[PDB]
RNA sequence: UUGACAUUGUGAAGAGACAUAGUUUCUUUACUUAUUCAAUGAAGCGGAGCUGGAAUUCAUUUUCCACGUUCUAGCAUUCAAGGUCCCAUUCGGGGCUGAUCCGGGUU
RNA sequence: GCUUGUGACGGCCCGUGAAAAUCCACAGGAAGGAAUAGUUUUCAUGCCAGGUCGUACUGAUAACCGCAGCAGGUCUCCAAG
RNA sequence: GAUGGGGAAGCUCCGUUUCAAAGGCCUGAUUUUAUGCAGGCCACCAUCGAAAGGGAAUCCGGUUAAGAUUCCGGAACCUGG
């Protein structure tokens, strides 16, 4: 309205160089970058065999919440707890008379690939969780499966990270539980049983199902409207 | 020569009128007819098919 | 024996281009958006002289779309282009002299040079001074355009391929005598080191097939097969037929 | 919340912190000394017949020099080893890899009187 | 140069066997992720929506095109002026809009 | 007049007869800038500094290559009656 | 002719902007204080290669046994600060 004025731009092919915009779409992203998202698509465009791919059925968050919930109350020792609880025993044992027991019988979440699977041979896994996330998938592979012969619930879960946490390291391929104080026996059936009907049940029928085959959606949409067209023509 | 331009006062390098170092003065008066003609049809152009999509 | 002379040629010392006064690489401005959606308005600034070519070359400057700056290309000069002529760029281009525009996108008959082989790929066919191709079909779906090339063949190639209107400049370069051996010297003076020619016929046999014998004669069959190795390949290579072609040419 | 949003195609290494450095041992335990000291730069009176007319005539002093040794580090060596004020120094490589330099006072300075105060003469 | 095997994976029609149930093998022709070729300071791809309109309506749209630049050897740059909302009003500065959404497959 | 320099032209080409450093100009208008006093270093004048290596001589029927102070070979400027 | 690379048993061969996350300037921010970060650019991508190509700027007189557009004298010019 002032010596101000409207001069709106116009910028159609050959005039007004056009304006800065969003290419986040085209960026020359690095090869490593690259890689790792191809690497995604490759595996998803393969026909992905059903020993895998029982796999990417993750635990749903809510019944995961209520799983991390539960396996916090079960954390292993921390640093200083180990040395508080020795001089705690090394004190009431070599003079008090402790029988090596001035100290109460641990209930933590066990860990570790090969110490989890023997634990599970030996039918003492009461409720074993599995990372999705494995990169040698092979070192977890066979736990479904294995579970599954030895009556032990099994739970495929988001976060190897997320089971790390829970047991102070940085990652975790697996995560389990044995033994549980009588004050959580109850919460646990009740996980279990969520947990088996969503895997160890679904076990057999999803053994037979393959995965994979999945188009990117520029070879999807020219697939939905080739078939849209020449059948409803 | 062109590094003696730089020893050299201002006066020497340009003249006063617009485009002073650059054009040659009959090219100026071309680039202004040409400016002041293509700017004045160019309103013609909008208005005359301003009323081609009044009446069509 | 010797390493003849083909041969060597192929290690490129003193076979390659004479390449120092060249002025560039003819090309059409790469595919980019306005060219393949509307059209993109360009002056022709200037038409020059490339050593060693036969056609002049079109130096045409357009405007950048994306950045404030003039960004020049070097066309070839079809014949007629002119210093400030408009040259326009695009899917949807009037057909005039000058102009580039997708092969699908002109009628049968048109009469274009510098024509993409594939799409994008800056200029393929027809740029040697006096040719050109001349569209002799559509298949519009697959959008294919027939096409017909200088040496006569008839290829099929995308819709979306790049030529430009008109014929290249230059014609009738090769109607007169270079009356002397000068005149062929100074010619590939400036383009490579192709000339003279001594007959391998005059040459001893270490130095050609040809070589050697009390008279100067071939010796066997000239006619060289397309298996043959190399070395061997000299004469008249994988020849379908031989002698003074008598009758009319021009494929049916 | 969503996406980065680049305005530009390229991607570029990303401008990362370059650390200084904290040596946890010394580099060579003990400084060189100064390697061109004056009296190094300065090696000898050059005292032949056509020098010592130089002192005469021109008020020039003319030293066997440094081969190390640059037209400052003579101006410079000569006015602390000798309370000189020097005009401009010229310098040549003898032919032997010796290196002469032809130093001029300033007209305070008598250049024949500065020479028996050296000695030489 | 020609063949076989390996790299070699996904469909569909058509042949081939236990002797006219689908495991498997080929011929024909599709698919895209291996592999291959090109282009670009990986810039506007694919899908959908806006508004116009050819279109004839067989109930209301069943669709298909479009969907900012062509008398002239000018000029086109400061995240854009305009519009709108903020900072607590300074001089400065930001968001949105201008420039429609969605998928991150550079084409 | 002679040598050389240069100009405006003209002949020739299927030959149309390098590159980069570097320097300037223009288009642009970001910004900064005075009344009780500002902007100005492309105007004049004034201050300081400018390193490192080569620099002699021969260049030829004796200083180079030809076993040599070899009738050979070896790039070029100046040029009186 | 290095370099991310690609060959090759290997000495090494190939590629030179080459399928690479390739780099640095202007000044603002500081008034702990020195240079962290707040803008915006540039995506130009080694380097070697001409004592006849390109190229900042000097002259005259005098002077030595032997040096000089280099010393002396007088008169300039360029570049950087
Ligand atoms: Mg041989
Ligand atoms: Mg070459
Ligand atoms: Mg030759
Ligand atoms: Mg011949
Ligand atoms: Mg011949
Ligand atoms: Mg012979
Ligand atoms: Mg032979
Ligand atoms: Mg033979
Ligand atoms: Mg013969
Ligand atoms: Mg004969
Ligand atoms: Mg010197
Ligand atoms: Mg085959
Ligand atoms: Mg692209
Ligand atoms: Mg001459
Ligand atoms: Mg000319
Ligand atoms: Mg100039
Ligand atoms: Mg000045
Ligand atoms: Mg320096
Ligand atoms: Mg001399
Ligand atoms: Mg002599
Ligand atoms: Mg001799
Ligand atoms: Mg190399
Ligand atoms: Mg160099
Ligand atoms: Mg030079
Ligand atoms: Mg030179
Ligand atoms: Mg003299
Ligand atoms: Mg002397
Ligand atoms: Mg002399
Ligand atoms: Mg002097
Ligand atoms: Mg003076
Ligand atoms: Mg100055």
């Amino acid at each position: 309205n002032p010596l101000t004025h409207s001069t709106p731009k116009n910028f159609g092919i050959g005039q007004a160089v056009q304006p800065k915009r969003n290419l986040s779409r085209y960026v020359k992203w690095p090869e490593y970058v690259r890689v790792q998202r191809q690497k995604k698509i490759l595996s998803i465009r393969l026909k992905v065999p059903p020993t895998i791919a029982q796999f990417q059925y993750t635990l749903d968050r809510n019944t995961a919440a209520e799983t991390f919930k539960l396996f916090n109350k079960y954390r292993p020792e921390t640093a200083a707890e180990k040395k508080e609880r020795l001089t705690k025993e090394a004190a009431a044992v070599a003079e008090g008379k402790s029988k090596q027991d001035a100290s109460p019988k641990p209930y933590a979440v066990k860990y570790g690939l090969n110490h989890v699977v023997a634990l599970i041979e030996n039918k003492k896994a009461k409720l074993v969780l599995i990372a999705n996330d494995v990169d040698p998938i092979e070192l977890v592979v066979f736990l479904p499966a294995l579970c599954k012969k030895m009556g032990v619930p099994y739970a495929i879960v988001k976060g190897k990270a997320r089971l790390g946490t829970l047991v102070n390291q940085k990652t975790s391929a697996v995560a389990a539980l044995t033994e549980v104080r009588a004050e959580d026996e109850a919460a646990l059936a009740k996980l279990v049983s969520t947990i088996d009907a969503n895997f160890a049940d679904k076990y057999d029928e999803v053994k037979k199902h393959w995965g994979g085959g999945i188009l990117g959606n520029k070879a999807q949409a020219k697939m939905d409207k080739r078939a849209k067209n020449s059948d409803s023509a | 020569r062109p590094r003696q331009y730089a020893t050299v006062s201002k006066t020497h390098k340009t003249v006063s009128r617009a485009y002073g170092g650059s054009r040659c003065a009959n090219c100026v008066k071309e680039r202004i007819i040409r400016a002041f003609l293509i700017e004045e049809q160019k309103i013609v152009k909008k208005v005359v098919k301003e009323q081609t999509e009044a009446a069509k | 024996g010797r390493v003849i002379r083909n041969q060597r040629k192929g290690a490129g010392s003193i076979f390659t281009s004479h390449t120092r006064l060249r002025q560039g690489a003819a090309k059409l401005r790469t595919l980019d958006y306005a060219e393949r959606h509307g059209y993109i308005r360009g002056i022709v600034k200037q038409i020059v002289h490339d050593s060693g070519r036969g056609a002049p070359l079109a130096k045409v400057v357009f405007r950048d779309p994306y950045k404030y700056r003039l960004r020049e290309e070097i066309f070839i000069a079809n014949e007629g282009v002119h210093t400030g002529q408009f040259i326009y760029a695009g899917k949807k281009a009037s057909l005039n002299v000058g102009n580039v525009l997708p092969l699908g996108s002109v009628p049968e008959g048109t009469i274009v040079s510098n024509v993409e082989e594939k799409p994008g790929d800056r200029g393929a066919l027809a740029r040697a001074s006096g040719n050109y191709v001349i569209i002799i079909g559509h298949n519009p779906d697959e959008n294919k355009t027939r096409v017909r090339l200088p040496s006569g063949a008839k290829k099929v190639i995308s819709s979306d391929a790049r030529g430009v209107i008109g014929v290249i400049a230059g014609g009738g370069r090769v109607d007169k005598p270079l009356l002397k051996a000068g005149r062929a010297f100074h010619k590939y003076r400036l383009k490579r080191n192709s000339w003279p020619k001594t007959r391998g016929v005059a040459m001893n046999p270490v130095d050609h097939p040809h070589g050697g014998g009390n008279h100067q004669h071939i010796g066997k069959a000239s006619t060289i097969s397309r298996g043959a190795v190399s070395g061997q390949k000299a004469g008249l290579i994988a020849a379908r037929r031989t002698g003074l072609l008598r009758g009319s040419q021009k494929t049916q | 919340k969503a996406l980065k949003v680049r305005t530009s195609a390229t991607f570029r290494l990303p401008k990362t912190l370059k650390l200084a450095r904290a040596p946890k041992y010394a580099s060579k335990a003990v400084p060189h000394y100064n390697r061109l000291d004056s009296y190094k730069v300065i090696e000898q009176p050059i005292t032949s017949e056509t020098a010592m007319k130089k002192v005469e005539d021109g008020n020039i002093l003319v030293f066997q020099v440094s081969m190390k040794a640059n037209k400052y580090q003579i101006k410079k060596a000569v006015k602390e080893l000798y309370e000189v004020d020097v005009l401009k120094v010229n310098t040549l490589v003898r032919p032997n890899g010796t290196k002469k330099a032809y130093v001029r006072l300033t007209a305070d300075y008598d250049a024949l009187d500065i020479a028996n105060r050296i000695g030489y003469i």
